[PDB]
């Protein structure tokens, strides 16, 4: 409930998503599910372009399975609030 | 909401876990990742025999192969582009 | 919308391709909802082409489909 | 009951748990739960050798364990 | 009793290191976890080893690459340990 | 039935193999009802190897999350 | 659920499991959870060099139990 909930307040900022085959894409959050789906529009290539699989698509949508590491800048995250919603998910998960 | 609404019924390219990308129409699709396509093609053997290209159509794709789906702009029916075999092959998704 | 696909293609031709490689080309005749499927008159072959063996019945689960191709009808 | 009853009389005794990729985990199990996540301090891997030496509280996840066994 | 992902709570805003998988480690002040082990961590930096083969003698050569980042998440799906340098 | 043959199994030597080639042979302690179960005294040997890795004599914990077959009597 | 196991109580089956082992023999005792319990069980493993020739790599266990969770697929035999 915390990683949706931080999915969902980064919507509409500019974000780079990899992929776990080493893809990455960059582009603005438009949605999230319960399952850490994105769906990011605008999409283009990062800095290498050594991978032309679709070259015209705006719109993509990549499962949360799939996704190894989503980069963000440190200007549109707290600190102190996602660590107190950490330490309130880590007891509320275990009780 | 991040749903797969907005694609159904067009053109669209689905990476399978492989590392395979295929081109299709979604005909339906569900609360699962696993889908109905139609028309699907490969990408990396458009280059040298179209007439190899089209795999076959109406097939399903199951949700723990199916990595991230991304929507094309395409105008009309019989219409596609950007398609290469000059490029390296992407990774499987299991590493 | 695949479930009832999936449901409704009963007595229907199909082939489906698993996760490592095997493939069964046959007839499925009863479906799940947990996309189990239970085929008649399947035959079992293999990535490179090599057939295994033949069985009259076959049960193959869900979680270790890959593919299933499905005629254009 | 039996699994709890293990995983109760195993707190503070030193224990080695190998994951699913091979590598091991040997040291003191500080922390365990019901999801087999340990929390091990002074944990020395052993996947070909030595591989790292850690100086405090290493955590494994138990979806990544396999197994777990106290060293005696 | 003493939960391990209460004991890694007890960690944050601190440096960690997190190793994954593929040969890959990440190490930053771990600012976001979770139960399914998704850690959100500002001011990452990761580190890929990779194992080169020579042709004529065989011999395995290990070469590293960096790379940083103000702020990154990364499921738990890929991570496998976690500890403090 | 097969939970029936795994709580007589129980107090006996057991053989649990994995889904790869390794295989933990030991006295089965107890089970609960996920696949996950105690073993006291087991050895672990890989198969493709075919060969010993670790000869423990304690209370282990095997997930069975990998675990494939069940053999209660041990090996032959 | 869809599939009866009724039918094959007292038939020898095989059934291989998603980690590539595949296991052979008369099956004695079932479970709605797709557990099986087996009597004379000839397990096989997957090598690349092993794939018409099979009966090399070849182990007996007798009385084995498989559970329903590593189970990809079933077939009479």
């Amino acid at each position: 409930m915390l990683f949706y909930s931080f999915f969902k307040s980064l919507v509409g900022k500019d974000v780079v998503v990899e992929l776990k085959n080493d893809l990455s894409i960059c582009g603005t959050l438009h949605s999230v599910d319960q399952y850490l789906n994105i769906k990011l529009t605008d999409i283009s290539v990062t800095d290498p372009e050594k991978y032309p699989h679709m070259l015209s698509v705006k719109n993509c949508f990549i499962r949360g399975s799939v996704v190894r590491y989503v980069q963000l800048p440190a200007d549109e995250v707290d600190t102190q609030l996602l660590q107190d919603a950490a330490r309130k998910e880590a007891l509320q998960q275990k009780q | 909401t991040s749903a797969l609404e907005n694609y159904i019924n067009r053109t669209v390219a689905v990476i399978t876990s492989d590392g395979r990308m295929i081109v299709g129409t979604l005909k339906g699709f569900d609360q699962t990742i696993n889908l109905i396509l139609d028309e699907s093609h490969e990408r990396v053997f458009s280059s040298s025999q179209g007439v190899e290209q089209v795999v076959l159509g109406l097939y399903i794709v199951r949700g723990d192969n199916v990595a991230v789906i991304g929507e094309i702009d395409e105008e009309t029916d019989s219409a596609l582009d950007l398609g290469n075999i000059r490029a390296e092959p992407l990774n499987s998704v299991a590493h | 919308l695949p479930l009832s696909l999936l449901k409704t293609a009963q007595n229907h031709p199909m082939l489906v391709e698993l996760k490592n490689g095997e493939t069964y080309n046959g007839h499925l005749v009863s479906c799940d909802n947990w996309m189990n499927i239970n085929l008649r008159e399947v035959i079992c072959t293999s990535r490179d082409g090599d057939k295994f063996w033949r069985m009259p019945e076959c049960y193959i689960r869900g979680s270790t489909i890959k593919y299933l191709r499905i005629p254009d009808e | 009951q039996t699994p709890s009853d293990f995983l109760k009389q195993i707190i503070g005794r030193p224990v080695v748990v190998k994951l699913n990729s091979g590598v091991d985990y040997r040291g003191v199990l500080a922390c365990l739960d019901g999801y087999m996540n340990i929390a091990l301090e002074q944990t020395e891997e052993y996947v070909n050798g030595q591989l790292k030496n850690k100086y405090g509280d290493a955590f494994i996840r138990g979806n990544n364990v396999l197994y777990i066994s106290t060293q005696k | 009793v003493e939960e391990p992902l209460d004991l890694i709570r007890l960690s944050l805003d601190e440096r960690i290191y997190v190793k994954m998988r593929n040969d890959r480690e990440l190490r930053g002040r771990l600012h976001a976890y979770d139960q399914h082990l998704n850690m959100i961590l500002g001011d990452v930096e990761e580190t890929v080893t990779t194992i080169e083969i020579d042709e004529e003698t065989y011999e395995e050569i290990y070469k590293s690459t960096k790379r940083n980042i103000p702020m990154l998440f990364v499921r738990g799906d890929g991570v496998v340990l976690v500890a403090p340098p | 039935l097969p939970l029936e043959l795994v709580d007589k199994c129980i107090g006996s030597r057991i053989h649990i193999v994995m889904k790869s080639d390794k295989e933990i042979v030991g006295t089965l302690l107890g089970f609960d009802d996920f696949v996950n179960m105690v073993l006291e005294d087991v050895t672990e040997f890989e198969i493709t190897p075919e060969g010993r890795r670790i000869t423990k004599l304690d209370q282990i914990l095997l997930n069975g999350n990998n675990i494939t077959m069940l053999v209660p009597g041990g090996e032959g | 659920s869809i599939l009866d196991l009724s039918k094959y109580i007292d038939k020898t089956i095989r059934v291989k499991f998603q980690g590539g082992r595949e296991a052979s023999g008369i099956l004695k005792g079932f479970d709605p959870l797709l557990n099986l319990v087996l009597d004379g069980t000839i397990e096989y493993m997957r090598d690349p060099d092993d794939q018409y020739k099979l009966t090399e790599d070849t182990r007996q266990l007798g009385l084995v139990v498989c559970r329903g969770t590593s189970v990809v697929l079933i077939c009479p035999q």
